[PDB]
């Protein structure tokens, strides 16, 4: 990335984190 | 068998769900049968006027 | 002993004894707007015990051809208590919400709801190309009833409608559902009268059946405000 | 996500959401058969999992489906939910079905 | 628990287990929580090393696809005799992700997105005899949501003192070049249950927040003697993607840009009172082997 | 705590919520059988998730005059699965058992099951002195219906058979009973083709009544094979 | 050395005391699917000395205008022993072999046989477009008979035939060959009624010939499965 | 045992054996193995330090050529009175390497391949009097094998919103991309003695993991007033390639591309019953120095 | 290979293990 600007960049596709149970677990026990 | 008695319904009712689960897997992305068109939308025309 | 619950909010409380383990929406609690995430300078008003009570709406009567019942949040209680006092005389409003759906029956009867709470449920009109009007949309307190609930009147589908935050009445099991709603908007704090962020939909997937003699089953929504801020105070329009 | 199992004429919008159970003078009689069909217009295309993954052209790993009863509290039953392999016909009595 | 997860989870071997008070199997949907029941604890499973990686279903990856955004052919000539409504060797578009039904199901499995958007522009011309294709210079300007679009092919909007212009012909690569992520909230609002102004006479759904702005696109050539057809194809790719609040995809056709106005089909599928097209029973099997 | 239960064998499960806490035959788990005792000297199969998982046999259906009900193990799974197959092609079998018997009705039903596991149950015939023949006693999955349950069909007594691995179903109290079988013979293994041994024995020893509407009430049996071993391999019969 | 041999499977063994070398094929031996390469979840079943045994099928005879003989690789076993009940209630097999083909004459006999094992023996057919059909492919039991041996009925050459795992029976030398094959898929497990992954292959690359009297010369196959496994337990098709 | 082999091997010098008990001559075909008959133990050697490269016969370098896979003439013109089965401005292709004879003999020489493939798209253009060749912007789009392909040229699956697509003009260089190894198994089943489906009415010989998908090829400009002839070729270079299992070389000329159904030649060489062509007797020489 | 994905990569042409043992001497022996 020679541009300035950060959001010039290539995509980003190394975000592996995940949350499942926000959405399948959004009991409170 | 279904056993009801006299005052209840006597005609019950499941729902079915499915999920996947953690060892699920996909890949080999294409575009979805499920949408189409044939015409354009309704004031589609409108975004160029 | 997840059965048996008592949410106890500013001077309400509403006890039930056939509950299910309650909802927290996306694993999220309500919380005040902190400073870092803060846009209008000026200090908010938190009226705590005034506002974040249950309030109880009108009760809607559960039927055989009943498609299902919708109520815009906050609209729903934009002219009730001291909640709509506050929005009627400040500009901006953020809060969360502690919904309580309350419907019970005899062990003869059958029966499922979906109670879910959508967020942004942008509205369709159904064979037509012209949008939903305001009185369409804004139906206050005793809200809206769905006209295709399949479909959940807007082209999605009910099936599908388990993703959002939602419980399920079924009458042999429980007879209250409850779902503990965040801040959901891109927004920090939001203009309460053209804007709703919540929609609560109570929906007859499995229809209301017996045998037995035919009591009316109403359907009764309490609604707490939970940690109320409002910003800009001004006259009430 | 919801199964449409009762994609049938005369279901019409969300009757197509259930199946309706009624008590039987014949003893291991059939309910209903779900097409595992996901690719295929069947109970399982307007899902979660048969929406997302129609966007997929490969796919892998278990499935879960869950039942939910939603007769009377007086309203008492068993049932037997039979997941099989390929290779023959569908099962239509409960002897070949439980293997 | 938020966790990394670079693969699909593998599988443990089970046993015979006949223990009274544990019913994995048995759940409760009326708490509004999905199934947690395992294979181990349905049926006597296997030691699988399960190394299928979940990269591909990434929202990035499923979002960052270069797709149709707008489409215009329009008339390159001299335009002196025209009627009012025509495109003078220019056209404007109100940029939305809402017109072509591919992108637009794609990003309303979400109820707020915040990207990057980088514009390609793809141009192509036919002749309206055939001599040859003229390698012809194309202006695309792009105005905010609150400036002023040209009225003309050569009018004085397109000097372009302080809006971005990009300067191509059709001959070389198309053209390409990265929208920020422009809204006044942290996220774009896909949905917006609401009414964009005070007065109650506002649009429903459209938070004008939402749109991007303008993009002019004009021919900075002077006219032939013969005319053109100048068709201008323009991409959109999503680029440092967050989603939240996923929502149930839209299983009818879209009848407008403007709204969720929905019809359905006249028969099943994706009808309005039959999503799933009809089979006889429900103890009909309709691909049975025989 | 002992009322729901989970049996899971194979590719097979059972859950039942209500139940009683389950019956091991004279304290006693199934084994295989170890190098002490064993006779056989060539080398058993075990086929494990193959064959050590429930068969549902056809359900009886559980009326006024009804007697009671016999099955002769392995003689009722003698023809089914890959148990079926590997008695079949095999001269030697030893096993345990896992009999689930399932019988619900409404709250408004009584009745009152003897669900009785017999060791070696030498059927008798009545007023002759000619032996029972081989279709009187190989009845397969079908099993048979006992004549005089007040005696067993042996000229044994019916009051006396709980000393035998038993439960019942009490429908006021519970909808299954569960017996686990050890291996139960002389022998370390046995031909399955011409020896049974056990009887599950299903007896109304209160007849089903109620004054509500009649539905169909039936009585299934889900049998499990336990630790199965084959010797002998040759031709299928 | 080498020219004795006992190949003792389950309650199966063959001597031979003119042997050649045995074939490992690509110098593989058989196992089981390990953890890291499953793919199936569920349990499988692994019916070690009920299936792993050698099968015999039916002599062929050995003449003057004979072209050659194939086997197709489970095909010939899908109905055989308690390898073929496996095969009918399982939806997976994986498994390898152990081919051994006998053939044996005087001393006054002349003739040599190529007995190789060919992977993924995708056939042709001669002198038309349409591919082959079900029943000139799965001939089950009997095996085939070579149209044309020269091109191995599929385009290419019976000269180059040995870079695939084989064996000669020359009848100067030895009487028999053995072949020890691996699993040869690109999938861990398969479905046997519908894929076949080793043929069999008997070729007279020399006739027999001799100038004494006339007996008949069979040419018999024992094939040992080796290392079974079957997942996918259902009922038999 | 496993080694690594970069030259070809050396030569050690040999003298006079006259050994009993050891004959290395001698040798046992019936066994199924090759000859070990060294050159050292058969004739009196010399010693020969040899440094022959052995890397042009890697079985990357062997496969990793660009061979032609595809290629359609299709007329670029008005094709509204045209008839069913034209190419309307656009075609479909399903992918497979079967049918073209120099890469289909080459690929058949292994049982099992896992490669990556990486395809080169060669379009050219010939007017079909002469005005000159337009630059045209061609757009493949790559269909998997489940989804729906267009019937027109202005159809709107071509918008792509998760189909791959390239977009390239015939004054550019040749598009190429990389197409990963995307087969359900391990590796391809270049022969699959088997059926397809579970009923017995299936396809022989043609595994459906085998089958990348589709290439559906358009021209993305509108018709001129003249029409043109153009030739789209489609190259694929295998790469990252593991192989197993070689087979004999098929000596019959193919008959089909979708199975190995054999004819032969009339005459010798490559007929049925002569593969080598003739000569006159087992003791004559063909090519004998006179 | 400024690409992200592996398979993205140049030609592997420098893998120089044999093993014509498994095919020239297939034997247990």
């Amino acid at each position: 990335n020679f541009y300035k600007d950060s959001y010039a960049a290539s995509a980003s596709k190394q975000d592996f984190s995940q949350d499942p149970s926000k959405f399948t677990e959004p009991v409170v026990e | 068998n279904l056993i009801v008695p006299s005052e209840s319904s006597d005609t019950c009712s499941l729902i079915g769900f499915i999920a996947a689960k953690d060892d699920f897997s996909l890949r080999l992305m294409r575009d979805s049968p499920d949408i189409g068109q044939i015409d354009h939308l309704h004031a589609a025309e409108a975004a160029y006027q | 002993s997840d059965r048996v619950l008592q949410l106890k909010l500013g001077n309400s409380a509403i006890v039930t004894q056939e509950a299910a383990n309650y909802c927290c929406a996306y694993g999220e609690w309500p919380n005040y707007l902190p400073d870092h995430e803060a846009v209008a300078i000026d200090k908010p008003t938190q009226p705590e015990t005034a506002t974040d009570r249950f309030y109880t709406l009108k009760s809607v009567k559960w039927e055989a051809g009943s498609t299902g019942w919708w109520w815009k949040l906050p609209d729903a209680l934009n002219n009730i208590g001291m909640f709509g006092q506050n929005v009627q005389h400040h500009y901006l409003y953020r809060s969360g919400f502690l919904i309580h759906v309350q419907c019970n029956a005899t062990r003869f009867h059958q029966g499922a709801l979906l109670v879910v709470a959508i967020p942004e449920h942008q509205r369709g009109a159904h064979n037509t190309n012209t949008s939903p009007g305001f009185d369409d949309i804004m139906k206050g307190e005793e809200g809206g009833t769905f006209n295709h609930p399949y479909v959940l009147d807007d082209g999605t589908s009910l099936a599908c409608a388990t993703i959002f935050p939602h419980q399920w009445i079924n009458l042999r099991t429980n007879n209250s559902a409850t779902i503990v709603l965040p801040w959901m908007n891109a927004a920090p704090m939001d203009f309460p009268l053209r804007h709703n962020q919540w929609t609560l939909a109570i929906i007859p997937v499995v229809p209301l059946g017996t045998r037995t003699m035919s009591s009316m089953v109403p359907i009764t929504v309490s609604i707490a405000p939970m940690c109320c801020e409002f910003n800009g105070l001004r006259h009430a329009i | 996500s919801m199964m449409e199992i009762n994609n049938t004429e005369s279901a019409v919008g969300m009757e197509r959401l259930k199946v309706d159970i009624s008590a039987l003078t014949d003893v291991d009689q059939l309910l209903f058969n779900i097409p595992l069909d996901i690719q295929l217009d069947g109970p399982l295309r307007n899902t979660l999992v048969g929406n997302i993954s129609r966007y997929y052209t490969h796919w892998s790993g278990s499935l879960e489906m869950t039942f939910m009863f939603c007769g009377s509290f007086m309203a008492t039953g068993k049932l037997i939910l039979c997941y099989t392999p390929p290779g023959g016909s569908c099962p239509t009595t409960r002897e070949t079905a439980m293997l | 628990i938020e966790s990394i997860i670079k693969t699909a989870t593998d599988t443990v071997k089970s046993e015979i287990n006949a223990e009274l008070g544990v019913v994995p199997s048995l759940n409760a949907v009326e708490t509004g929580a999905t199934s947690n029941t395992e294979p181990e604890e349905a049926i006597q499973t296997r030691t699988v090393i399960n190394q299928h990686g979940v990269s591909e279903t990434l929202v990035e990856n499923f979002l960052s696809r270069a797709a149709l955004v707008s489409k215009r052919s329009f008339e390159y000539k001299d335009h002196t005799s025209s009627a009012a409504q025509t495109d003078k060797n220019f056209f404007k578009w109100t940029i939305n992700t809402r017109s072509f039904v591919q992108l637009r199901r794609k990003l309303e499995l979400f109820t707020y997105l915040r990207f990057d958007a980088e514009i390609t522009i793809l141009t192509t011309v036919a002749v309206n005899t055939y001599m040859g294709l003229p390698n012809l210079t194309l202006q695309a300007m792009f105005v905010p949501t609150g400036a002023l679009t040209p009225e003309k092919q050569d009018s004085f909007h397109w000097q372009s003192g302080s809006n971005a212009s990009v300067f191509f012909k059709i001959s070389d690569p198309p053209a390409r070049m990265t929208i920020p992520f422009m809204c006044i909230n942290s996220a774009y609002s896909v949905f917006y249950d609401g009414f964009a102004g005070f007065e109650k006479s506002g649009l429903y759904g459209i938070n004008p927040a939402d749109t991007i702005g303008n993009l002019c696109v004009r021919i900075v050539n002077e006219h032939q003697p013969v005319g053109f057809t100048v068709t201008v194809r323009v991409y959109m790719k999503p680029k440092h993607i967050k989603a939240w609040a996923p929502r149930p995809p839209r299983t009818l056709p879209y009848m407008s840009i403007a709204n969720a106005n929905y019809k359905g089909k006249k028969r099943a599928p994706n009808a309005l009172n039959a999503i799933i097209g009809n089979r006889d029973s429900v103890k009909t099997m309709p691909h049975n082997i025989v």
